[PDB]
C-alpha cells in the first residue's frame, strides 16, 4: 500500500491522507486506518469497505453497499471521514478540525479476509468487525 | 412407454401389457405401437422380435398368413439396453437400409403370378 | 467386383462434365456407391453417395448446389454430373464400394473397391 | 489399501512351482491387481496385468489368478532365471499402491 | 467499548530465553485477536486469530487464549527481535488495541 | 472438423517401424471408427485398417493398430520400399454427415 | 423492476455468517448436512400408491425444508418484514418476484415498511403463476410456499404426499400435476443464483442443461442433481423426467441421471437407455424394417 | 523410454531427471514415476497426462495425479515438443535418494456407472515399459 507524504498544520486545519491499493484485483476487502501516537499507543481511526464489482446483490439490479463501519466515537467523535474514490481509485481519510494532540503517523492497512455483514436493513448492510489487519503501509507523519 | 408393476416399485419398460395385444394364432403378435411382446415359452422368458412397428414373431422370418394363445408377460426388459448407436451407423441405416417407394410397389404388382392359393 | 469408368474429359471453365461407373462382378443391390475427388497432390475429398435401387442420394454441402448423381439400375451404372468447372475442380474422380456394415455389426466395411479414377481437366 | 504380499520369501529348487500370495485389505475392484518381476540391478518387468492376463514376452510358467481379496502368482517349473523379487500392486479407482515384494531363493 | 490491559509493560532482553506477553480484556473476546510486532518500523502481523502464525512468522511465535486473557509466547529469543508487541481485538467494535508491550531485545 | 495427420512419415530403412499418427475431435475421429488407406501415385487407394475387423484381405500384418479417444494411428512394421505410399486417415463426420479425410502422410 | 422491490430484513440472532451467502456468492455454510439429511428418505422407501390421485394441504414441519419429500405449506401472503433474501418462484424455471402492497403493485421500500408483502397467489402453472416459491427469512431459515402436494395413498401408514414427479410410486404423479416448489425428481432441483444459500446442502449437485415443455412453453433449465460415480442405477432406480431434451452429438438426448423421458426413439417407438452412461437416452433405435401396409395386395 | 544418467546433490538446490520417450510419437503415451529407496519396495510417485482435458483420471481436472507422499513435493511434467518426461525437485532432501524409475503408464477406461461428460475418462493404470532407473544421491 502507498500513502501520501508528510504534512504540517496549525490547529483548526484539515488534512487529507490518501492510500492507494497496491494491486489491480479487488476482492471485497476492507482498508482501515491506524494512528500511531508518539506515546506508542495505536488508535483505530476507522475504515471502509471496497466492494468487488460482482458483490452487493448486483443480480437484482442496483447495488447494496456494505457500509456501516462502527465509527469511533470515543476519541474521533466524528471529524474523520473515510471513503473510497471509486472501486479502483484510492482511499481517502479526511481528518477535519484537528489539534496538536492529533500529531501522529497515519497509515492504512488491508485486512486478511472479506468483511461479513451482521445485519441488513432497508438499502444498506452493516459490516461486522473487520478481520485481523494484514498488509500494512508505511505511513505519513502529520503534525498540527 | 409402458410401466411394469414388478415388486411394488413401478418401472419403465418396453414390454407389451395384455391390454395392447391383438393377435394371430400363426405365431404373430399384433399390438399397439410402442412396445415389443415378451413370450415366456414355458418358463424361458424369450422376447419376440418386431417385423413391423406393430407386429412381432418368434424369429423375424416373416411367416405366411377368440381366446389369446401366446402367454405374453411383462418380463424380458426388451430392447431397453441396446448397444451404442454410432453416429455413422445411424446415418448408414437411414440412407442405405431404410426405404419406402411406389415404383417398387408397381414392379411387384406386375410380377404377381396370381397363384393365390390362400 | 470391378467398377468401370469411361473416358476422361477436358473442358473450359464454366463447362459441365459427366462421369459414370458401370459395375459388375457383384449384384450392386447390397452396397452403396460413393464418389470421391482428388485434386493432384491433395486429399481425398468426399462428394456424396447413392443407394442402388432406391436412388436415394446424399451430398456434401460443398457440392450440394453443384452436383447430382443418379443410377440407371438396369445398366448397372452410377452417373455423376458437375454443373460447371471452376479450376479448383481439376483432378481425378473415383467411385467406390461401401460394403455392408460388417453384416454382424462389428467394425464396418469401408471402401474396399475403387474404380480406376477418371481425369477431369478444366 | 495395504496390499500385503506374504508367501514368506520362499525358497524353492528350480523346477518347483512357486506360490506367491497377495492379500488385499479391501476387495480389489474388478481385477486391477498386477504382478512384476525385478531381477537384482534391473527395473521391474510386467508379468501379469489384471488378475491374470499375461504380458507379451512372458513365459507360460507365470499364471496369475484371484478375486476379491485373495490373489496369487504361480510360477510352474520355476527356472534359475526367475529367482527374482516379485511384487504385487494395484491400479484401482483411488490410487496406485504397491506391496512390499518378496524374493525367491534356493 | 473493549479495553485491553497489556502486561508486563516492559520486558528485559533476557537473551536466548523464553518470554510471554499477555493482554486481559474487559469483555469475553472469542479467538479473534491478533498480535503485531513493531520493531522501530511500521508494524507487521504475527498472529491471526488467537493463535495462527501469519505468513512469514517464525516458529518462535505461538499462543493461546479465549475468554478474557490471551497470551503470546515467544520462544528461543536468540535473535534479538526488538519491538513493541501489541494485542489487538476483533470482537465488538470500534476496534481496539492494548497499549503495547516493549521488549528490550 | 478435419482430420489431422503429419505431411510425412518418419521413414527410414527396411526393417524399421514407423508410426503415422492422426487426430481430431469427438465429432468425427472420436467415436465412429477411423479407416486407413494406402495410395500409390497413379492409382486408386485401398483399405488397411478399421475394415473387416481391422484386417482386410490382401493386406499384411505390417499395417496395423488403433487408438482411443480422438486419436488414431497406423503402424507400419518394416519399411519395405514397396510400401512408400501416401497414407490416409478417414472418418465419418457427424457435423457434416459425410466423410472426412486427412492431408495424407507421405512414406 | 428496481432493486427497492427486494425485501432486505436480515437479523443475526444466531449462526453468525449465515447472511454471508446473500451478499457474496460462494460463501455458503455447508455444515451439519449429514445430520439434517438423516431424515430424508429415498422415493423407494415410501409405500406404493394406487387408485386416483387426490390433493391435500401440505402443512409440514418448521424444520429446515431441505428434503425433496417435505410437503410445502399452502401459499398465502407473506410479510416483507420476515424476508432477508430475494424471493424465487418456480415454474419449471426460476422467477424473481418482488414486494407488493395488498392492492398496489410496486412497493419501492426495500421491504422495510409495514403492509409491504409478497402476494404469492399460485395455482399449478398450465393455468398460470407457479408450482411454489422459496426464500430466506429474517433469521436465516429457509421457508417455502407451494401448490398442494398429491395424495398418493397406499396400503400402509408410510404413504407419500408427493410434491415432485414420483413416478416409481405412482405412474400418473407427474411434475406437471404434483409439482410444488423446485423439485423435479426426488434427486433433482431447479438451479438458480441462490440455490446454495436456500438449500445449502445441495453441494455436488452436478449441473445439467435440460429443457422442459409445460403447456405451450419451453423452459431452458439449469438442473442440479445428486449423483455419485459408481452409484447403483438399475431400471428400478429410474425416474420419469418429463423432458423435451437437448441433443448430444447426433444420437443422444440429455436426460437427468437415472431418468428417462417419455419421448420414443424415432425409428422404433421404444425407449432405449444406456447401461453405463447414466444420463443419456437414445433417440434412434437400431432395428428397422419395411412397412407391411405398403405391400398388402388384394 | 531412456532415462538420463546419475546425479548427486547437496540438500536444497534443485534436481531434474529426464526421460526420452523414443520409438514413437506422443500420440497417447502416458508416463510416470516410481521410486525405490535402497532395500525398499516400490513407491508410486505420480503420472502425467499427455492429452487434453478429456482424460484426467476420474476427477476430470488435474493432468498430474500423485501418490500421497508426493502431493506437491515433487513435480511431474511432459515437454511435448521434445518428447521428454521430467521429475523435478525444487528442494532436494537427504531422504530423496535411490532409484527413480520412469515408465510408460497404461490407463484403464472408466467403468461402472458414470455420466456422459466423463465417458472418455480413465482410471489409474499399470506400468508396462520401464526405463533403466537412475540413481540419485543426496548428501552433505
Ligand atoms: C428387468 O429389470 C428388473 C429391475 O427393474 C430386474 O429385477 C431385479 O432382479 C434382481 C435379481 O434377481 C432382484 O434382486 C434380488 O432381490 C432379492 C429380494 O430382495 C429383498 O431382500 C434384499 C436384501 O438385500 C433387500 O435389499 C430388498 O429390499 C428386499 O427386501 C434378494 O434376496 C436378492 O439377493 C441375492 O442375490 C444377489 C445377486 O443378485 C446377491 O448379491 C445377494 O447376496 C443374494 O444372494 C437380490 O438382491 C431385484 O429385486 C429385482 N428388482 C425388481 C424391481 O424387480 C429384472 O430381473 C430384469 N429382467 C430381465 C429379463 O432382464
Ligand atoms: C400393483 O400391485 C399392487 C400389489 O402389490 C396392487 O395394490 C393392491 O391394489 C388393490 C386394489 O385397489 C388393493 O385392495 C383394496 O385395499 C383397500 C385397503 O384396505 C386394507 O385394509 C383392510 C382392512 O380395513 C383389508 O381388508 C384390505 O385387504 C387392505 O389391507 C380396501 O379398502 C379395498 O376394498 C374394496 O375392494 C374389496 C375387494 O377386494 C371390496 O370387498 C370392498 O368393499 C371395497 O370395494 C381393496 O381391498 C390392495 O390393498 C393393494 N395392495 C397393496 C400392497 O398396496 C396395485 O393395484 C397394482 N397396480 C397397478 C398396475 O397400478
Ligand atoms: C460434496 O463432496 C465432498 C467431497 O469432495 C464432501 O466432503 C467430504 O465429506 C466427508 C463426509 O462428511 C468427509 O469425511 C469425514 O472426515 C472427517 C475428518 O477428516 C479426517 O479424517 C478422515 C478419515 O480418517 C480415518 O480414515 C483414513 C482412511 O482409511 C485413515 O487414514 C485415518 O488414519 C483414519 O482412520 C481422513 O480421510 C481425512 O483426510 C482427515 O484426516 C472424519 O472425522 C469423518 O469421520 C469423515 O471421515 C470428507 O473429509 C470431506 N472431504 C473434504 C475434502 O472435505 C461433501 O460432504 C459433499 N457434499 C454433500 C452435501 O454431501
Ligand atoms: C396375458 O395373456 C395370455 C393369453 O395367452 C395369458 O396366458 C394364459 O395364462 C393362463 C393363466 O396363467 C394359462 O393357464 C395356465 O397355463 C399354465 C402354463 O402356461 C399352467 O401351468 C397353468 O396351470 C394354467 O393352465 C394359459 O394357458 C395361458 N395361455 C397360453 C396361450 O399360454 C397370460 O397369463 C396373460 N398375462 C397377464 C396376466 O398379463
Ligand atoms: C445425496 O445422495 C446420497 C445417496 O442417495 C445420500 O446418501 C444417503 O443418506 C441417507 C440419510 O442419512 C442414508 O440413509 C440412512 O442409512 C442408515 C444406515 O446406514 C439408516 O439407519 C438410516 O435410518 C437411513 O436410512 C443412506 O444410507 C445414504 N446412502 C448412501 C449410498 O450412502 C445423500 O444424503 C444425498 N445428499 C444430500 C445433500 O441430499
Ligand atoms: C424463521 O424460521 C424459523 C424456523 O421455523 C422460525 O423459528 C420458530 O419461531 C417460532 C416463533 O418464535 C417458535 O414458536 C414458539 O415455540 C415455543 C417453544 O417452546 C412456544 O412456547 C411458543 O409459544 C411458540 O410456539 C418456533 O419454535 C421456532 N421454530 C424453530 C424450528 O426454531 C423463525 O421465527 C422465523 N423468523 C421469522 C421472522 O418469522
Ligand atoms: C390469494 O388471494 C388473496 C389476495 O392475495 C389472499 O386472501 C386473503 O388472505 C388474507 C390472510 O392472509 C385475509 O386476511 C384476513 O382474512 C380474515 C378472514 O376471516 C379476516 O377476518 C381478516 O380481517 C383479514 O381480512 C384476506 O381477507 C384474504 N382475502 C380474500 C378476499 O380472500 C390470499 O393470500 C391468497 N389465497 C390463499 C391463502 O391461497
Ligand atoms: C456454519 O454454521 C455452524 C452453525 O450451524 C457454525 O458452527 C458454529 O461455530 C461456532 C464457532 O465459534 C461455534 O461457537 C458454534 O457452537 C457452532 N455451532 C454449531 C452447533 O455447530 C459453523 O462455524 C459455520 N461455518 C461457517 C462456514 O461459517
Ligand atoms: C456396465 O454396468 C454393469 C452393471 O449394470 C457392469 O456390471 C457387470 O460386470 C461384469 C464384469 O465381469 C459382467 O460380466 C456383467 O455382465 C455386467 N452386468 C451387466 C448387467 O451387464 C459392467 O461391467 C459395466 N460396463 C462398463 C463398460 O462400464
Ligand atoms: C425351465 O424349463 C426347462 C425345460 O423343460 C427345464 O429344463 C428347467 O428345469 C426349467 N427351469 C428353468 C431353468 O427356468
Ligand atoms: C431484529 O430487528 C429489529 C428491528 O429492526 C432490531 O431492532 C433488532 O436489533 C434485530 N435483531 C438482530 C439480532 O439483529
Ligand atoms: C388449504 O388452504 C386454503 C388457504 O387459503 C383453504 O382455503 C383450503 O380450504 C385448504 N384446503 C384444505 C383441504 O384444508
Ligand atoms: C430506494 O430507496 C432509497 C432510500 O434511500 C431511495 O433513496 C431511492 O430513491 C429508492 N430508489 C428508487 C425507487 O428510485
Ligand atoms: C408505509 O406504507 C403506507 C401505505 O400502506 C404509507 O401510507 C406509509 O406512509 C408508509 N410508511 C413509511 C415509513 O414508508
Ligand atoms: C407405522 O406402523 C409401524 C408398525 O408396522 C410403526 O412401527 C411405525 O412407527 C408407524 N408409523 C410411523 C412412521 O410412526
Amino acid at each position: 500500500l502507498v500513502q501520501s507524504g508528510a504534512e504540517v498544520k496549525k490547529p483548526g486545519s484539515s488534512v487529507r491522507v490518501s492510500c492507494k491499493a497496491s494491486g489491480d484485483t479487488f476482492k471485497t476487502h476492507a482498508i482501515s486506518w491506524v494512528r500511531q501516537a508518539p506515546g506508542q499507543g495505536l488508535e483505530w481511526v476507522g475504515g471502509t469497505v471496497r466492494q468487488a464489482p460482482g458483490d452487493g446483490l448486483e443480480l437484482l439490479g442496483g447495488f447494496v453497499p456494505i457500509l456501516a463501519p462502527a465509527n469511533d466515537a470515543q476519541k474521533f467523535q466524528g471529524r474523520v471521514t473515510i471513503t473510497a474514490d471509486g472501486s479502483t481509485g484510492p482511499v481517502y481519510m479526511d481528518l477535519s478540525t484537528l489539534t496538536s494532540e492529533d500529531t501522529a503517523m497515519y497509515y492504512c492497512v488491508t485486512s486478511l479476509s472479506e468483511p461479513i455483514p451482521r445485519s441488513c436493513r432497508g438499502g444498506r448492510c452493516y459490516s461486522g468487525p473487520f478481520d485481523a489487519f494484514g498488509v500494512w503501509g508505511q505511513g505519513t507523519l502529520v503534525t498540527v | 412407454y409402458q410401466v411394469r408393476n414388478s415388486t411394488g416399485l413401478y418401472h419403465v419398460t418396453n414390454d407389451c401389457p395384455n391390454s395392447s395385444i391383438v393377435y394371430e394364432t400363426a405365431d404373430a403378435i399384433l399390438h399397439t405401437p410402442g412396445c415389443v411382446p415378451c413370450v415366456r415359452e414355458g418358463n424361458a422368458s424369450r422376447c419376440w422380435v418386431p417385423m413391423t412397428p406393430t407386429v412381432a414373431t418368434r424369429d423375424g422370418k416373416l411367416p405366411a398368413t377368440s381366446p389369446r394363445r401366446h402367454w405374453t408377460t411383462q418380463d424380458c426388459n426388451c430392447s431397453i439396453y441396446p448397444g451404442h448407436v454410432t453416429g455413422h451407423r445411424m446415418a448408414w441405416d437411414m440412407m442405405m437400409n431404410w426405404s419406402p417407394t411406389t415404383a417398387l410397389v408397381v414392379a411387384q404388382l406386375l410380377r404377381i403370378p396370381q397363384a393365390i392359393l390362400d | 467386383v470391378q467398377f468401370v469408368q469411361s473416358g476422361a474429359e477436358v473442358k473450359k471453365p464454366g463447362a459441365s462434365v459427366k462421369v459414370s461407373c458401370k459395375a459388375s462382378g457383384y449384384t450392386f443391390t447390397r452396397h452403396a456407391i460413393h464418389w470421391v475427388r482428388q485434386a493432384p497432390g491433395q486429399r481425398l475429398e468426399w462428394m456424396g453417395w447413392i443407394n442402388p435401387g432406391n436412388g436415394n442420394a446424399k451430398y456434401s454441402q460443398k457440392f450440394q448446389g453443384r452436383v447430382t448423381i443418379t443410377r440407371d439400375t438396369p445398366a448397372s451404372t452410377v452417373y455423376m454430373e458437375l454443373s460447371s468447372l471452376r479450376s479448383e475442380d481439376m483432378g481425378v474422380y473415383y467411385c467406390a464400394r461401401d460394403g455392408g456394415y460388417s453384416h454382424d455389426y462389428s467394425y464396418f466395411y469401408g471402401l474396399d473397391v475403387w474404380g480406376p479414377g477418371t481425369t477431369v481437366i478444366v | 489399501l495395504t496390499l500385503t504380499q506374504s508367501p514368506g520369501t520362499l525358497s524353492l529348487s528350480p523346477g518347483e512351482r512357486a506360490t506367491l500370495s497377495c492379500r488385499a485389505s479391501q476387495s480389489v475392484s474388478n481385477n486391477y491387481l498386477a504382478w512384476y518381476q525385478q531381477k537384482p540391478g534391473q527395473a521391474p518387468r510386467l508379468l501379469i496385468y489384471g488378475a491374470s492376463s499375461r504380458a507379451t514376452g512372458i513365459p507360460d510358467r507365470f499364471s496369475g489368478s484371484g478375486s476379491g481379496t485373495g490373489f496369487t502368482l504361480i510360477i510352474s517349473r520355476l527356472e534359475p532365471e526367475d529367482f527374482a523379487v516379485y511384487y504385487c500392486q494395484q491400479y484401482g479407482s483411488s490410487s496406485i499402491t504397491f506391496g512390499q515384494g518378496t524374493r525367491l531363493e534356493i | 467499548e473493549i479495553m485491553l490491559t497489556q502486561s508486563p509493560v516492559t520486558l528485559s532482553v533476557s537473551p536466548g530465553e523464553r518470554a510471554t506477553l499477555s493482554c486481559r480484556a474487559s469483555q469475553s473476546i472469542g479467538t479473534n485477536l491478533a498480535w503485531y510486532q513493531k520493531p522501530g518500523q511500521a508494524p507487521r502481523l504475527l498472529i491471526h486469530g488467537a493463535s495462527t502464525r501469519a505468513t512469514g512468522v517464525p516458529v518462535s511465535f505461538s499462543g493461546s487464549g479465549s475468554g478474557t486473557e490471551f497470551t503470546l509466547t515467544i520462544s528461543s529469543l536468540q535473535s534479538e527481535d526488538f519491538a513493541v508487541y501489541y494485542c489487538q481485538q476483533y470482537n465488538n467494535w470500534p476496534l481496539t488495541f492494548g497499549g503495547g508491550t516493549k521488549v528490550e531485545i | 472438423s478435419v482430420l489431422t495427420q503429419p505431411p510425412s512419415a518418419a521413414s527410414g530403412t527396411p526393417g524399421q517401424r514407423v508410426t503415422i499418427s492422426c487426430s481430431g475431435s469427438s465429432s468425427n475421429i472420436g467415436g465412429n471408427f477411423v479407416d486407413w488407406y494406402q495410395q500409390f501415385p497413379g492409382t486408386a487407394p485401398k483399405l488397411l485398417i478399421y475394415t473387416n475387423d481391422q484386417r482386410p484381405s490382401g493386406v499384411p500384418a505390417r499395417f496395423s493398430g488403433s487408438k482411443s479417444g480422438t486419436s488414431a494411428s497406423l503402424a507400419i512394421s518394416g519399411l519395405r520400399s514397396e510400401d512408400e505410399a501416401d497414407y490416409y486417415c478417414a472418418a465419418w463426420d457427424d457435423i457434416v454427415n459425410g466423410w472426412v479425410f486427412g492431408g495424407g502422410t507421405k512414406l | 423492476w428496481h432493486i427497492n422491490r427486494t425485501a432486505l430484513n436480515c437479523n443475526t440472532s444466531l449462526e453468525t455468517g449465515w447472511i454471508a451467502g446473500l451478499i457474496y456468492l460462494n460463501k455458503f455454510n455447508s455444515s451439519g448436512c449429514p445430520e439434517r439429511m438423516a431424515s430424508c428418505r429415498p422415493l423407494a422407501d415410501f409405500a406404493q400408491g394406487w387408485g386416483p390421485i387426490s390433493y391435500a394441504n401440505g402443512s409440514g414441519p418448521d424444520h429446515r425444508p431441505y428434503c425433496w419429500h417435505y410437503p410445502p405449506k399452502p401459499c398465502g401472503i407473506v410479510s416483507a418484514k420476515s424476508v432477508c433474501g430475494p424471493v424465487y418462484c418456480f415454474t419449471p424455471s426460476p422467477v424473481v418476484v418482488g414486494t407488493t402492497n395488498k392492492l398496489g403493485a410496486p412497493t419501492y421500500s426495500w421491504g422495510e415498511n409495514e403492509t409491504d408483502v409478497f402476494v404469492l397467489n399460485n395455482t399449478r402453472p398450465p393455468l398460470g403463476n407457479w408450482f411454489g416459491c422459496t426464500w430466506m427469512n429474517s433469521t436465516g431459515f429457509t421457508k417455502v410456499c407451494g401448490a398442494p402436494p398429491c395424495a398418493i395413498g397406499g396400503v400402509g401408514n408410510n404413504t407419500l404426499h408427493c410434491p415432485t414427479d414420483c413416478f416409481r410410486k405412482h405412474p400418473e404423479a407427474t411434475y406437471s400435476r404434483c409439482g410444488s416448489g423446485p423439485w423435479i425428481t426426488p434427486r433433482c432441483l431447479v438451479d438458480y443464483p441462490y440455490r446454495l444459500w436456500h438449500y445449502p446442502c445441495t453441494i455436488n449437485y452436478t449441473r445439467f442443461k435440460v429443457r422442459m415443455y409445460i403447456g405451450g412453453v419451453e423452459h431452458r433449465l439449469d438442473a442440479a442433481c445428486n449423483w455419485t460415480r459408481g452409484e447403483r442405477c438399475d431400471l428400478e432406480d429410474r425416474d420419469r423426467s418429463e423432458l423435451s431434451p437437448l441433443l448430444l452429438s447426433t444420437t443422444q438426448w440429455q436426460v437427468l441421471p437415472c431418468s428417462f423421458t417419455t419421448l420414443p426413439a424415432l425409428s422404433t417407438g421404444l425407449i432405449h437407455l444406456h447401461q453405463n452412461i447414466v444420463d443419456v437416452q437414445y433417440l434412434y433405435g437400431v432395428g428397422s424394417s419395411i412397412v407391411s401396409w405398403a405391400i398388402k395386395w388384394e
